[PDB]
């Protein structure tokens, strides 16, 4: 399995309307997972089941997409927001993950 | 009441007595659940790590 | 829940290591763990994972047949051995946890880590 993101960085003021996709190459129906990875830090989980907000990130993000075609969004960008972002698939026990998105504030 | 916010209180309550509350905060949201009822005088407060 | 990494250090290529995670804050048989490496300044890349019994593992084919994970129940310790490293294998290797629990009898999916360690060096 492969996965691209688009863009590979992105840089918007704040409060701005982010949005970042991300795509299979094959049929993952919705297995797909939303890691974050501010600088220097380990990652953590912001969307799982590629829908499903997890419980200690707040409402400002939002996913959806199903098949061959998903996005992240952020309605609101905060400064706190940062960092590299990551999807990954688990439709395959040998599970890959992309090469990441890098976003900037202005 | 206007102390609550809440409009979930169950029936069968008696207005006039002081009912316990909680306020749980989830980043940039709040909501106010009901827990139920306390003595009016307590002695000891327990809470555990659980 | 708290997940710490340690074993870390500088290897001649064609040595070993003996990489170790302790866990803490959960029950440690009932989910499955991975272990996942970030290259210096690169993207994620997964290593190799093990459900909670033990009697299923997997590994990436970068690095199949050279590593060999494994787990420990009594002490709730996460082993990771490497052996024959070659230059590349450089990273940063975290250890982490699943977000679903599983019977102790089932073997079953994985893949939803929403808990990592602080990561350990590892160069060659
Ligand atoms: C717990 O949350 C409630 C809402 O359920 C808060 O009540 C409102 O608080 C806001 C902000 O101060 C006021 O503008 C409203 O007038 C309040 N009442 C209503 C009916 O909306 C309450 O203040 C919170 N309590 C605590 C102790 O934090
Ligand atoms: C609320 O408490 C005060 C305490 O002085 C009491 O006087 C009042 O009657 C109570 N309010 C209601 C609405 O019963
Ligand atoms: C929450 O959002 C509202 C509306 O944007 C804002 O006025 C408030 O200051 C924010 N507070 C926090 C703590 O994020």
């Amino acid at each position: 399995i492969q996965m691209t993101q688009s863009p590979s960085s992105l840089s918007a003021s704040v409060g701005d309307r982010v949005t970042i996709t991300c795509q299979a190459s094959q049929d993952i129906t919705t297995y797909l997972n939303w890691y974050q990875q501010k600088p220097g830090k380990a990652p953590k989980l912001l969307i799982y089941d590629a829908s499903n907000l997890e419980t200690g990130v707040p409402s400002r993000f939002s996913g959806s997409g199903s098949g061959t075609d998903f996005t992240l969004t952020i309605s609101s960008l905060q400064p706190e927001d940062i960092a590299t972002y990551y999807c990954q698939q688990y439709d395959n026990l040998f599970l890959t993950f992309g090469g990441g998105t890098k976003v900037e504030i202005k | 009441t206007l102390v609550s916010g809440d409009a979930h209180i169950p029936s069968g309550t008696v207005l006039g007595n002081f009912y316990c509350f909680v306020n749980t905060t989830i980043g940039n949201e709040t909501t106010s659940a009901f827990v139920g009822a306390l003595p009016k005088t307590v002695r000891e407060f327990v809470i555990s790590r659980t | 829940v708290q997940l710490v990494e340690s074993g870390g250090g500088l290897v001649q290529p064609g040595g070993s290591l003996r990489l170790s995670c302790a866990a803490s804050g959960f029950t440690f048989s009932s989910y499955a763990m991975s272990w996942v490496r970030q290259a210096p300044g690169k993207g994620l890349e997964w290593v190799s994972a093990i459900i909670g019994s033990g009697s299923n593992t997997y590994y990436a084919d970068s690095v199949k047949g050279r590593f060999t994970i494994s787990r420990d129940n009594a002490k709730n310790t996460l082993y990771l051995q490497m052996n024959s490293l070659r230059a590349e294998d450089t990273a940063v290797y975290y250890c982490a946890k699943d977000t679903t629990p599983r019977p102790l009898y089932s073997s079953g999916w994985y893949g939803s880590f929403d808990y990592w360690g602080q990561g350990t060096p590892v160069s060659v």
